[PDB]
């Protein structure tokens, strides 16, 4: 290990795989070349500072850096010539066509096992969209244990209008009431709470719903956004139903028109979806990528440590973007909490949500959705209603029936209907 | 409990999200000046 600065050399074509682990802090800095990560070139002259994320650094042109790292060490860094960016480019540069000429821009979905498809091709294909003719991509994440622009439990739609933050794992924040490096982003996002799709699925469905009809109302509204198309992200085919029954749903609520399959050539996902899809996209417009090299596999405990860096982002933001929640304290009778049906609590899982009785059990170190509802709301109109943000009930008291809350904007407790999340945070 | 307030000398904050009208009618060239 050491705290030195040293100098490393990139080839053209390889990645230098990145692996920070805990309290793995890593600085770069880079003299010479053409280096991107996912997509996001890295100034010149400029530091950047990682933390606690694997990921890997792709020299598009051979590149000179100097790097700071005790975690790291020259003769354990890892380089390896990646072999599959071709495949990636390829892909841009036919939907880039379709940006230019057609009517519409191009609506993609991403299908597949491994999140490799997640992050690599999305995050790559948004940050190269940005990169030729300026498009503004709405990015669409439909698995809602990956924490991108929000916290976990979401499903959202994110315009990319200007460059990714390459250091942050999240890809970047949602606006600041200040002055920021880079600009934030504005996304629409609809709280599905629960940890696993299997938990709820019709809410899931819903939730698509609800998402595919505020996004059509942005791209009717949005020159610029429908001009450049969406890119959609699903969970794991794994996490599906057999049928894949939760595509079709995708497809008619989102208006895919181009589906992307991430398998291998033995699969036989490839097979399914020509057969299953086909007669609805046209086969032309189903394409096959094969293994991405650069991305390496996670495990839960990485899953765990990243649905908690993204909490904490949301109400203190990142290393160079210090933000200020505002924390208060609330009688019992102040606030009017919902809680989704689930196949735990409910054995099969409804479009339906049940009161929630304030309980440290219940509501200690609970992650809270704010709507835009009323506190008096009924339970239609909670479930329909749009997210306000987020608030996180630090502390419950007992004997003094009171709470501590963490909001994200200092003020006032919004006097709005609210709904429990499966998430939990400490600290 | 534990300190109420502002929590860590110009200070900023997480905005709250646009409802599904205000975010369908909102153009990112206003963020990108």
């Amino acid at each position: 290990g050491d705290n030195e600065w040293h100098k490393l050399v990139i080839p053209k074509g390889s990645d230098w795989q990145i692996d920070l682990k805990a309290e793995g802090k890593l600085i770069v800095k880079v003299n010479s070349g053409i280096v991107e990560i996912f997509g996001t070139e890295l100034a010149v002259d400029d530091e950047y500072t990682f933390q606690n994320w694997k990921f890997p650094i792709y020299a598009v042109e051979e590149t000179e850096l100097l790097w700071k790292c005790p975690d790291l060490t020259t003769n354990t860094i890892t380089v390896k010539p990646n072999h599959t960016m071709k495949y990636i480019y390829n892909l841009h540069f036919m939907l880039e066509k379709i940006r230019m000429s057609n009517f519409e821009g191009p609506r993609v979905v991403i299908v597949g096992g491994s999140q490799t498809r997640k992050t690599s091709l999305s995050r790559t294909l948004c940050s190269y969209a940005l990169k030729f003719n300026a498009y503004q991509p709405l990015y669409i994440n439909l698995d809602p244990q990956q924490p991108i622009f929000t916290v976990p439990g979401c499903i959202s739609a994110t315009p990319i209008s200007d460059i990714l933050d390459a250091q942050l794992p999240t890809w970047g924040q949602s606006l600041t009431s200040g002055a920021t490096l880079l600009h934030n982003k504005q996304p629409m996002v609809k709280n599905f709470g629960l940890e696993r799709i299997n938990e709820n699925k019709d809410l899931y469905l819903e939730c698509i719903s609800q998402l595919g009809q505020v996004v059509g109302q942005r791209l009717h509204l949005d020159p610029q956004v429908r001009r450049s198309g969406c890119i959609v992200d699903t969970p794991s085919i794994s996490q599906l139903d057999e049928n894949l029954a939760e595509l079709h749903h995708i497809i008619e609520k989102l208006n895919v028109n181009i589906m992307l399959v991430l398998c291998s050539e033995t699969d036989p996902l490839w097979e399914k979806v020509k057969k299953t899809f086909g007669p609805e996209l046209g086969n032309n417009n189903i394409f096959f990528i094969p293994k991405l090299d650069g991305v390496s596999a996670v495990d839960d405990v990485y899953k765990r440590s990243l649905q908690r860096t993204s909490i904490r982002e949301y109400f203190y933001g990142s290393l160079d973007t210090a933000l200020s929640p505002y924390a208060i304290g609330v009688d019992y009778e102040d606030l009017t909490i919902w809680k989704p049906s689930n196949v735990f609590d409910n054995e099969v899982g409804r479009v339906e949500l049940f009161p929630v009785t304030i309980t440290p059990s219940n509501l200690q170190h609970a992650i809270i959705a704010i709507t835009f509802a009323e506190r008096r709301a009924d339970q239609a109109t909670v479930i329909k209603s749009p997210i306000l943000g987020f608030a996180l009930i630090t502390e419950v008291n007992e004997k003094r029936r009171k709470l501590r809350v963490l909001l994200p904007v200092p003020g006032r407790l919004p006097s709005k209907a609210m709904i429990l999340t499966s998430y939990r945070y400490l600290e | 409990g534990i300190s109420n307030s502002n929590l860590n000398k110009n200070i900023q904050s997480r905005n709250w999200y646009l409802s599904d009208s205000q975010w369908a009618a909102f153009k990112d060239d206003e963020i990108t000046s």
